[PDB]
């Protein structure tokens, strides 16, 4: 009512500005119709990377081609790219990512896609690479709402809502990035901390061999049980609940905690690992703490979630 | 005197026992870390001639 | 006499079943997840703990905790 | 495969361990063996090659 | 050291153990050039005769 | 700052004299001589401690220990 001002930060590739996107998009000042303008260069980006990393991942999981004839293909392919200008695939693009997609081999490489980098969303992309591909096409808003790009600076957003005013800044999840944080910690009156369910085989972008949930516990521990952030209160969110499910079946739990024991399902181990992260609290009862699931592309569940969040924050 | 002698070798059973078990965790601290460090630098000199 | 379990050809069992077998050791990581409450003999190896890395550098933040938010 | 302890009491946790880091570094070693038959191959190439050149 | 407190018996066993196994670790540099000379020769030669 | 020992800013020695350092070790004989005194904590490691593999190899005759002289 007189001012809110709401921080969002978590771990980093964890759908923070996804977020700031499906609110602000959707809820105040309109959407954009004009969104080829942006959307047509950064999915042609996405889409190209992503068969980029996989093919270049090849060499290194030692998985040979599906056919002999493909060999040929994706060298034209990394010799005709580079000097390619931005957000434009020529038929010439379209003709070798399409038969690179069609074969049994990178099937293979694809499976396995913990061990090395790629883009999430990528998956849902290059498979309809031709709707792309045909002129005049104008992303549908689901396509539109699961682009890609590194949150960076600090970003004021404006939600309307009850009758208040607020204001939200979100900052980059880099460990480079961290320090600009300190800047916005002083004076709020709630935090947002965001946390990705699928990365618990996966490892950090600048150090190779560590965790990306041990990473985010740590992450959370010390300001969670932090004096400075006392006074107010911190909303949990999960993002990510879509490959979770998918992926939470394919493979045990065990090498991310170790000593956990049982079947998983989408449920079983949602409450371990809620639990797991809501011990490292110190406070028992002098202070509570929430977390929500979440699936950032959809809308459903965002309006589902955030007029409780705002409800709860005005009962106080 | 003598007394004072059957004294400390009475009551000292029970330090003889406490900076023993303070030795023993030292040698069980730095055993560790030599195993691990040898497991961790043959895990990147066996992977790439160069 | 008879080693007061009164067995004396073999571990005997309860239960009995199908074996299990271990998996074996495919990826490892440097990182243990934070730790519990209280602890005994043998927990404070350096290096055994955390991260790898000093909790300033991935919270810079935290430094100079000691000041409150005045100034 | 190792068939039994001197003691008497069967194997447990610490065993697996100490029998299984031996294994992973004598797994990691055949670099060098494969290593040895590159070099072992190249080497009569070049000494045929030569005897080929010293016929002409 | 991290300590405040100087290097003894059980920091030098662990350091000069790094030490050996780095020293014992360097046959395999020498064979990179064994092999950079080797390949160079077979093809002068292989061409040689063409 | 009593420090109970009215030093600071160094350790101090009561005698000084030139630096003598350490010489490397080449051999790295296997065997140990026999045993003796107390045993105390930290000792009867398998391995170590031992000269050989086994006492039998050692003394064949070891082996006939429980017989006695006339056999
Ligand atoms: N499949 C799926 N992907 C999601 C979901 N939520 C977020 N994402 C992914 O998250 C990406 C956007 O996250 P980011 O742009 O990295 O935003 P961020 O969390 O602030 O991380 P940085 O930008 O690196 O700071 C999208 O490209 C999606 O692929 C989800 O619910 N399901």
């Amino acid at each position: 009512a007189r001012t809110v001002k709401l921080l969002l930060l978590g771990a980093g590739e964890s759908g923070k500005s996804t977020i700031v996107k499906q609110m602000k998009i959707i809820h105040q000042d309109g959407y954009s119709l004009e969104e080829c303008l942006e959307f047509i260069a950064i999915i042609y980006g996405n889409t190209l990377q992503s068969i980029l990393a996989i093919v270049r991942a090849m060499t290194t999981l030692n998985i040979q081609y599906g056919d002999s004839a493909r060999q040929d293909d994706a060298r034209k392919l990394m010799h005709m790219a580079d000097t390619i200008e931005e957000g434009t695939m020529p038929k010439e693009m379209s003709d070798i990512i399409q038969r690179l997609w069609k074969d049994s081999g990178i099937q293979a490489c694809f499976d396995r896609a913990s061990e090395y980098q790629l883009n999430d969303s990528a998956g849902y992309y290059l498979s309809d690479l031709e709707r792309l591909v045909t002129p005049g096409y104008v992303p549908t808003e689901q396509d539109v709402l699961r682009s890609c790009v590194k949150t960076t600076g600090i970003i004021e957003t404006q939600f309307s809502f009850k009758d208040l005013n607020f204001r939200m800044f979100d900052v980059g999840g880099l460990r480079s990035e961290r320090k600009k944080w300190i800047h916005c910690f002083e004076g709020v009156t709630a935090i947002i901390f965001c946390v990705a369910l699928s990365d618990y085989d996966m490892v950090l972008v600048e150090d190779d061999e560590v965790n990306r949930m041990h990473e985010s516990m740590h992450l959370f521990n010390s300001i969670c049980n932090n004096k400075w952030f006392t006074d107010t209160s911190i909303i949990l969110f999960l993002n990510k609940k879509d490959l979770f499910e998918e992926k939470i079946k394919k493979s045990p739990l065990s090498i991310c905690f170790p000593d956990y024991a049982g079947s998983n399902t989408y449920e079983e181990a949602g409450n371990y690992i809620k639990v797991q992260f809501l011990e490292l609290n110190m406070r028992r009862d002098v202070k509570e703490i929430y977390s929500h699931m979440t699936c950032a592309t959809d809308t459903q569940n965002v309006k589902f979630v955030f007029d409780a969040v705002t409800d709860i924050i005005i009962k106080e | 005197t003598e007394n004072d002698e059957e004294i400390l070798l009475k009551y000292l059973n029970f330090a003889n026992l406490i900076m023993k078990v303070f030795h023993l965790s030292y040698l069980h601290n730095c055993e560790t870390r030599r195993g691990q460090i040898l497991l961790w630098s043959g895990s990147k000199v066996f992977e790439e001639l160069t | 006499i008879r080693s007061a379990t009164r067995v004396m050809g073999g571990p005997v069992t309860p239960r009995k079943g199908p074996p299990k077998f271990k998996q074996r050791q495919t990826r490892q990581f440097k990182s243990k997840p934070p730790k519990k409450g209280v602890q005994g003999f043998g927990d404070d190896i350096p290096g055994m703990e955390g991260l790898g890395t000093d909790i300033t550098v991935i919270c810079p933040w935290e430094a100079f905790n000691h000041l409150e938010l005045h100034e | 495969t190792f068939y039994n302890r001197k003691d008497g009491k069967p194997f447990d946790e610490q065993d697996e361990v100490l029998m299984e880091s031996l294994t992973q570094f004598l797994g990691w070693s055949v670099l060098n063996t494969d290593t040895y038959d590159k070099m072992n191959k190249l080497e009569n190439r070049k000494d045929i090659a030569q005897d080929m050149v010293l016929y002409h | 050291r991290k300590d405040g407190k100087p290097f003894d018996e059980m920091d030098e066993t662990l350091m000069e153990s790094l030490t050996q196994f780095l020293g014992w670790s360097v046959l395999n540099p020498d064979t990179y050039e064994l092999m950079n000379k080797l390949e160079n020769r077979k093809d002068i030669f292989q061409d040689m005769v063409k």
